[PDB]
């Protein structure tokens, strides 16, 4: 989300995920891409090696 | 001096400040006089708080002996505006902004001390200049009780009128009287 | 300056700061004139150690020479509430409000030290404006002092009608004389 | 410094101040605050100007912001042990203390120039100490708000219980409005 | 210090204080701030001067930078009240009281010097306290701006609209101005 | 004083600060008088932003009675040179200069609470020293009040006539009357 | 500022500052005036340190002018509590409460410096207030003057009367003197 | 208080000060009123910049309203000294110092924003003492005013009697009009 | 600010203070006025040094103008007692106190820069009351000023009554002047 | 405040402050007035950097309007003790005690911008007391006088009855003409 919409998640003028949006979820991982995964930690060669990605 | 304490979790042990820890808990201190600065260190708690679980209950301790209106107003605004339920407990004092903020809580879930005291009265202010001046700030003042009023007597239930008249002057209230009058909904005695 | 401490347990090695570190132990400290910002912190440590451990005991220790009504009986309401129960122990003196939350410990756990001085008198106060406004005030003090007079009979064991007699004055009162008062339950005076 | 003023006399000549020399006229100038060093020189001036004439009406002018209650209370009394009516006119303003002894004149001798405020309120006060000392300093005060008022009306020949509500809170009244309230009798326009 | 001009009169050579000897030449100097001390003192020589002759005219002098409203009023007003015509003159500057003390004098004997300046403005005040309290001191003072509008329009003859706008900030006019404002009657240059 | 909070990722705990924490999410609070010292701050936040992602809107909470113009306009400056949209919220208060930058952010971005009040008015100044020098600071205020009229009515839309003779004089505006007038474009009341 | 020193340890090295590292090795330091946060501070570290350890003695320090008797009363009630002996050296200057916190040391274990200066005299005091009141507090210090001679005759050896005929005005002793009275039991001069 | 900034880097994440966060972008703050301590701080942080990287550019953001002559020539000299250009920006105001600082940056790259002040005058100094002493002081001052005119007038280009003339006085300058002058070379309205 | 510097060890890098880094190498600093705050700091500091290798000589460098001799004597006292010794190094001024301590190393590791300035009067004091306790203070001075006559003899090696005939008036000495007189042993002018 | 910097390094990076950074190249900032305090803390990089590298150089920056001659000797004598040379730069200002420290340093290693104000003057004091001790204080402070004239020439070169003359009264130099008296080797106004 910080990297497709708006990088604010506190404020007045944020999107606080309160509206029981199950789509949310499946629509943003979607969207993933090798740099998402390595702001999660994953180093760069364990991504290089799994080339297919399905989201659920 | 603020204690510290540790926190237990699965990466192992965190510190934490008295304060802050009761902060990872929904719990907002509203201690001493109500300004600018302390006001917006409640605002930044509660839209924080709102981000972690928009549907908990946001916990707010009021004890203070009162302040600027316009300070009070922000924190108001962003009560109503976050969607978590803000429940306000009185312990010690509560002066008109401290009485204000206490009834804008959540409906049932406004609680207070058996030995804490509720103050309530009208604006206070002034102004040194030209006669026309004095009439703009007459008017602004005066606009403002009523704004306030009528928000008292919406969270209080009580009619414009009565409020109009008890805030004429210091009026001050128990716990037991003011669930009568409506700034309260409970009091909190013993646990459980 | 406030000292470091070491903790040697089978998690590793934490350095914590003297006042910090009797707060694991279930020891909070009330020194000084009772203020808002002071009680407030006190509070908050009540809280949580009943978080940890709501069955064992919380230890306080009074040396002050008094403060705010408001302040202390906001403490007073806390200890009353959480389940555990407060053991007050007096070093050094304990006036008006330090006597309050004295004897306001659980029944059986007040002690007071051989040398420590005990004093108790009626609230204070006052107010300057308009006559109708005094009058508000004069009536309001006047509540408060029929309520801790009241509190102080219930906790002592005495008739409200000598609290009021004795109280109406400055009354020290050593360690041997608090315990014929209530006030005490023992004297501590040396590790047994 | 006061303008000297030769009136020739038996001798032939003498220089007074412009003060001693209205004083032969049963003239007295009541100017700045009031207290009670003030107060006596005026009781002095009134006491004298009977003993010189028990008949003759004495003019008074009351111009000055008010003062101490007590101070006032002198004057008052003086007025009507006196067998001279006193004349009231107030120039420029009248405050509280300066209200209360204007109505305080002789009926049918008091007068107010064309341009002139007129404002009266409760009395103002404040006590420092113990509970039991506010109670008694309050019930004192609040005497005397009861009695002032007793006094205003009066004279002013209105009800008690519009003189209290009036008096609540401050209330400024021009030259003909104070004629209608019954303070004074009539304006001072230009002589004959 | 004063110097001690002498005047051979009856009783023979007598030196009295500057001040002093142009009031029998019924002359009244107005200088510094007004208060209610020197405001009084000014009521003091005005009716002194009507009782030796209540159809000579006397010469007045102001030059102040202004100060109480109220002590002004009595001035105003006791000018109106005697017979005799205060001939006003402006010796270096007019201010707000000034100016108002000013065009009270009789039509046709109102003067200024070459190089003086008057100065206009609404009033000042302020008040601090209750909401209350501020709207009736709001009042107050808004009724004496536009009081003081009519009557000082009604001697200058100006229109009370084209005053009040000229009066809503601080309005200097010089010498040949305030001619033509209505203000004064003429200049005085050199002696006949 | 001020609470720290923690964030919780996949990379594992990182101790904030309740301002800190905020700031990650492009929030920089504007809370009292404006001066240069706070508004460096300020700019260097927007910088900073800027350089992470100069395609996200920056969110600006104003909450300050004014203060120097000079301080004031380095953030508007700052404001409109960045690429991303400042959006303005206003909290509680908004004087003079906190108008200013509150209408000065981002169209259809600026946002205002229900219960805030908005104040306008002229430039204050002052300048002591010789008569050829009050002229150059004389002129130069002229140019500061002329040229912040001129942007008040870009942002607003209004006319330049109207904002001189509402800006003559203080102001006061509520949420729903800013919107009119332009200064904001939406209000805030509850999420969604 | 106050040097960190470091403590090689089998787990490692460990930096701690000066006053800390002394700590772990049973030495507390009483400097300057004494109140009540300084001696909250001072019990708090004894009892720390007997729990870590209570059959080793305790060294305190002495290099204090006087201060607070009830701050003095509480460290005096925790040394005779706790069971590890404290002992007391006097480093420069021991007055009132210093000396009466030097002589309650464990009998063997007082030291004293070969030009070391220790001062005994009588509790000062003194109220305002009415004369009730004045008896109240007079008869008070009567008593801690009584109670803290008792003390220091049983912990120096002297006789009542002595201390009593001693105490009355200020009373220089050097080192060796205090040898003679009981205050100190040896002097430490080198280290063999 | 300054907030919090981490940094995302290979090795891990550090958290750095938004102002030194800024440093590493060479971006340098000059807001308040020059003196030695704030000039030492800037001229250690350009030294910095310029051994990390000799060619970039250095960026210089000046708000100041002036101050110390002798502390500014530090800055002067070292930005002469260094081989990286300086970009000065002009940011709120910059004064007679800052001025200076602001035509002395690299040429083509002294830039300002478009609402932005600023004024140069004439040196100022004094002092009190012997006649010979003052002459002494008179005639450094006055080397001094050519010595920083003949410089100002290499980086602007003007004549060294037009800087004379305009120095004489405060000159107020706006962006626009700093262009002419040649202070400036550019006006920043907005990015790209 | 005090810089931080870094010690590259067997063990690794560890940053330390400037002063605490020097504390290392057996050397403590004596700056400023003599207090019993930072004479304390200077015997937690020697005993220290002391277990760490009691065979190795401290250096304790003297800057200090003088001081109390009470907390002067506590550090003399404490450079006697521990067995290694301490060698004392004059930079730029020893006052009363700052000269007692220098002469007061061992013999042969005393130390004065050449610039150095060295400066010895008797003891100041004073005392207000009654004559009886005045009495009692000029005895206890006077017991001081021949007690540190006697030390000061003792180490410089000169005849008491020199002492006391050069004490009586402020008495300066320079470096060379000094080793005559016995207060140092040797001047450091160049290393090696 | 501060800002913070870091270090490359082959194993990893260390954050450190601006000032504390440079320390490590071997620069010393000697700012502001000169006193004990950082006096001292100067003395000690002196020795610590020597103690890295006894053959590098040491930079030390002045800017400083005066300050302690006592405290400043400690400087001087620390720069001519140790091995390393001592190279002086002047940035902006130097005043009598800082003229000296920039003259004492190594030839050839005496720098200044050229933009550089240089003050010298002969020392100033005083004494208020008996005159047999003003005597006394009289001739230290002469003494001291005559000592820094003839350092003063040994550096600089010229002779002792130029530098009497010269410095007998406040002598303002620059850059060049310090050249010329022998204060400094070069300028430096380009790198390279």
């Amino acid at each position: 989300s910080h990297r497709v919409e708006t990088g604010s998640g506190i404020g007045f003028g944020a999107t606080v995920k309160a509206k029981s949006d199950k789509a949310s979820e499946g629509e943003l991982l979607a969207q993933v891409e090798p740099e998402d995964l390595i702001k999660f930690g994953l180093i760069p060669e364990f991504i290089g090696r799994l080339p297919v990605v399905a989201t659920l | 001096l603020v204690p510290m304490v540790i926190e237990q979790t699965s990466r192992g042990e965190r510190s934490f400040d008295i304060y802050s820890r009761l902060l990872k808990e929904r719990v907002i201190f509203l201690t001493g006089q109500v300004e600018d600065h302390m006001a917006n260190l409640i605002v930044a708690q509660m839209l924080f708080l709102e981000a972690e679980n928009p549907e908990k209950d946001i916990y707010l301790y009021i004890n203070s002996p009162g302040g600027v209106i316009t300070a009070g107003m922000s924190i108001y605004d962003t009560m109503q505006f976050i969607k978590p339920d803000v429940s306000t407990i009185c312990m010690g004092q509560a002066a008109s902004m401290g009485a204000f903020l206490l009834t804008a809580g959540a409906k049932g879930k406004r609680f207070c001390l058996p030995n804490s005291r509720v103050m309530i009265h009208q604006p206070l202010g002034g102004y040194q200049g030209q006669a026309t001046d004095i009439e703009i700030h007459a008017r602004e003042i005066l606009k403002v009780k009523g704004r306030m009023n009528e928000l008292m007597a919406l969270h209080t239930g009580q009619s414009l009128e009565q409020i109009e008249r008890d805030t004429e002057r210091d009026r001050f209230l128990s716990a037991p009287e003011a669930v009568e009058y409506g700034l309260v909904d409970s009091i909190l005695t013993h646990r459980n």
